[PDB]
């Protein structure tokens, strides 16, 4: 019975700040490195961010280094992303579940996702 | 030195072994794990000074309880536990934890003030950790493992008729940190506080080692393990082992 | 307090086989890895076997490979030996050892047992004969002498046991007939006659 | 394998005299070594581990240094319960070693033996064989040399010696050397030699035996 709800998005001017959160029911954080992904019109998936299990740090992608900044609320089971200034051709999708080391062969389980897009 | 005391370990020591999420499964893993039914040992802390602080071996792994009505027990890890290796300390102080990594240069008598009466030198420090604290009657439960570079401590704690055995009952113990460390372990010993007299207390605790075994493991649809059994305890648990 | 007791030693012909088993109180058995050792008479310290906590890894010096095996039971606390093909060379006596280790088996503290006597021969049991010494007459010379016997140790009585003067007992011998020889003391203090 | 070194092999000192051992090994072993005392009839007991870590209840007399393949042993004052032998072993890599030995004693002035000689008894020819003996008692320094020869004659593989301990009241030895003779060939011969070399006598000292006397 898991259940991810993410909110906050919308259309933004570029080099703004945004702050996406993530609800989860029916898993507990504490016990998995989550993960938040993207995917835009005709880009496949490609991974944005990763944030392991305390002793250890984020782990971002190279060409979006210090963009982002993610945070993990363990009490009431809230991931949540922190969004620095970015360029237009950022727009697109962002879903939030666990991370590729805490995916079996069978897992397909998607949430309905949050929309961003810059105004150029 | 005081005699030693045995308790039946009965169905305790059941971890998270990996970090991806199974639902409405059973599992089969061959891992360490406490074999069930085992006997542990019982240290009591009993007012020619007291040695109620012996120095243990840590062979593949530890699992580590106590049911202390107050807190008096931190932890000292290392090879030698002198000046000419490295050792990891681990100090629950009253508002943060402490975690470091350096060349200690340990007391005979490593006791606590209710400080920095544990060393007399600590030199070449490579590593340093800061957190919220690891924190009626309360039974605490911890598993040490010391694999591939990595320290791992899982813990668990649960409020508690009986005290003279340990509970029948099943609780699976969470991940608590994973401290990326480098060093080689092969003793460890527990750190108690002694208040000043104007000293003992109701210090009791019990170790057991791990053992390399198959278990078979039953997930839930929110992700907890429920139920395991162990394949080579007897007979027909093997027959559900082989399936 | 802790305590370590050996048993099983004895006369074995060549080519025999032996068991060898070791009991252990007052400690924590299932907690420490043990460790077999031997010391020939007259001679050093030898390093035999050595076993781990749960059983599993078990380590065997280059000499004794291949024909020692060892083993331990955690149910009754019981660590054994057991020895196959033996040969004259074996002649020893035998400890069971917990040694102090910062490395591999993280023992702080160090414990010992007893020992045992284990002795490969042919030679069956057979009692002393003795043959005296020509005595001269400090200058009190006297002579005595035990031979052809097997068994290891020997009843010592010179005079009926009155004076405790005369004690210097020599050290038998193995002999290549296959028994001992032994010898006493022959000045004593001359105030007493 | 590794092998170990130790020396000296025996030594001998007096009270109030400092002692050093050293042990060798074969290949670098860091400071993983440790220090052993064995007395006669009991088991070994523990004194320096890591090399220079001592253990709760050993005297503030006995030290222990070094590193690497070169290690040291170190006794300040000699107080009479000091007699034994002492160990090293590595544990630095299984399978585990043993060093050979270093044996300890005290010291005393030089002494005079007392040698003796004694026949075979009639009831020893009334068997088919026969035994010589020759006794040198009381002599403290531990090497001494005695020799059997049959007119001039040097032979071996027919003689065995026995030595025994130090003497509490006195620390001094006694040894037996026996020959052993058939019944066809003890009286063949009249000359009969026990020949005693040692440095406590100004010349060495040769004894003989007449045949049937
Ligand atoms: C799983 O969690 C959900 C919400 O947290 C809960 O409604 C459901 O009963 C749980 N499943 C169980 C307890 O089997
Ligand atoms: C330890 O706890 C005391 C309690 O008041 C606090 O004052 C002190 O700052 C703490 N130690 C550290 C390193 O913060
Ligand atoms: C590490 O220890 C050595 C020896 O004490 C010292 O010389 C060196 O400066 C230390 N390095 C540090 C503290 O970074
Ligand atoms: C730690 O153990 C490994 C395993 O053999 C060894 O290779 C390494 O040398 C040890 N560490 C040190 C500092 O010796
Ligand atoms: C625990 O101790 C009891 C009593 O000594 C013994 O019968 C039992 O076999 C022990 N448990 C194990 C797993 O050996």
């Amino acid at each position: 019975q898991v259940q991810l709800q993410e909110s906050g998005g919308g259309l933004v001017q570029p080099g703004g700040s945004l702050r996406l959160s993530c609800a989860a029911s029916g898993l507990i954080i504490s016990r998995y490195d989550m993960s938040w992904y993207r995917q835009a019109p005709g880009k496949e998936r490609e991974l944005v961010a990763t944030t392991p299990i305390p002793a250890a740090r984020p782990q971002y992608a190279d060409s979006v280094k210090g963009r982002f900044t993610i945070s993990r609320d363990n009490a009431k089971n809230t991931v949540s992303l922190q969004m620095n200034s970015l360029k237009p051709e950022d727009t697109a999708v962002y879903y939030c579940n666990l991370g590729p080391e805490s995916q079996d062969h069978n897992y397909n389980y998607w949430g309905q996702g949050t929309q961003v897009t810059v105004s150029s | 030195q005081l005699p030693p005391a045995y308790t039946n370990s009965f169905t305790r020591g059941v971890y998270y072994p990996d970090k991806v999420f199974r639902s409405s499964v059973l599992h089969s893993t061959q891992d360490l794990f406490l074999p069930f039914f085992s006997n542990v040992t019982w240290f009591h802390v009993i007012s020619t000074k007291r040695f109620d602080n012996p120095v243990l071996p840590f062979n593949d792994g530890v699992y580590f309880a106590s049911i202390e009505k107050s807190n008096i027990i931190g932890w000292i890890f290392g090879t030698t536990l002198d000046s000419k290796t490295q050792s990891l300390l681990i100090v629950n102080n009253a508002t943060n934890v402490v975690i470091k990594v350096c060349e200690f240069q340990f007391c005979n008598d490593p006791f606590l003030d209710h400080e920095f009466r544990v060393y007399s030198s600590a030199n070449n420090c490579t590593f340093e950790y800061v957190s919220q604290p690891f924190l009626f009657k309360n039974l605490r439960e911890f598993v040490f493992k010391n694999i591939d570079g990595y320290f791992k401590i899982y813990s668990k704690h649960t409020p508690i008729r009986e005290p003279e055995d340990l509970p029948q009952g099943f609780s699976a113990l969470e991940p608590l940190v994973d401290l990326p460390i480098g060093i080689n372990i092969t003793r460890f010993q527990t750190l108690l506080a002694l208040h000043r007299s104007y000293t003992a207390g109701a210090a009791a605790y019990y170790v057991g080692y791990l053992q390399p075994r198959t278990f078979l493991l039953k997930y839930n649809e929110n992700g907890t393990i429920t139920d395991a059994v162990d394949c080579a305890l007897d007979p027909l648990s093997e027959t559900k082992c082989t399936l | 307090e802790v305590q370590l007791v050996e048993s099983g030693g004895g006369v074995v012909q060549p080519g025999g086989s032996l068991r060898l088993s070791c009991a252990a109180s007052g400690f924590t058995f299932n907690s420490y890895g043990m460790h077999w050792v031997r010391q020939a008479p007259g001679k050093g310290l030898e390093w035999v076997a050595f076993i781990r906590y749960d059983g599993g890894n078990k380590y065997y010096a280059d000499s004794v490979k291949g024909r020692f095996t060892i083993s331990r039971d955690n149910s009754k606390n019981t660590l054994y030996l057991q020895m196959k093909s033996l040969r004259a060379e074996d002649t020893a006596v035998y400890y069971c050892a917990n040694l102090k280790d910062s490395r591999y088996s993280g023992s702080y503290y160090d414990y010992w047992g007893q020992g045992t006597l284990v002795t490969v021969s042919s030679a069956s049991t057979k009692g002393p004969s003795v043959f005296p010494l020509a005595p001269s007459s400090g200058t009190a010379a006297l002579g005595c002498l035990v031979k052809d016997y097997f068994p290891e140790p020997v009843t010592v009585s010179w005079n009926s046991g009155a004076l405790t003067s005369g004690v210097h007992t020599f050290p038998a011998v193995l002999q290549s007939s296959g028994l001992y020889s032994l010898s006493s003391v022959v000045t004593v203090p001359s105030s007493s006659l | 394998v590794i092998w170990m070194t130790q020396s000296p092999s025996s030594l001998s000192a007096s009270v109030g005299d400092r002692v050093t051992i050293t042990c060798q090994a074969s290949q670098d072993i860091r400071f993983y070594l440790n220090w052993y005392q064995q007395k006669p009839g009991k088991a070994p007991k523990l004194l320096i581990s890591d090399a220079s870590n001592m253990e709760t209840g050993v005297p503030s007399r006995f030290s222990g240094s070094g590193s690497g393949t070169d290690f040291t042993f170190t006794i300040s004052s000699l107080q009479p319960e000091d007699i034994a032998t002492y160990y090293c072993q590595q544990y630095d890599n299984l399978p585990f070693t043993f060093g050979p030995g270093t044996k300890v004693d005290f010291k005393r002035t030089v002494a005079a033996p007392s040698v003796f000689i004694f026949p075979p008894s009639d009831e020893q020819l009334k068997s088919g064989t026969a035994s010589v003996v020759c006794l040198l008692n009381n002599f403290y320094p531990r090497e001494a040399k005695v020799q059997w020869k049959v007119d001039n004659a040097l032979q071996s593989g027919n003689s065995q010696e026995s030595v025994t301990e130090q003497d509490s009241k006195d620390s001094t030895y006694s040894l037996s050397s026996t020959l052993t003779l058939s019944k066809a060939d003890y009286e063949k011969h009249k000359v009969y030699a026990c020949e005693v070399t040692h440095q406590g006598l100004s010349s060495p000292v040769t004894k003989s035996f007449n045949r049937g006397e």
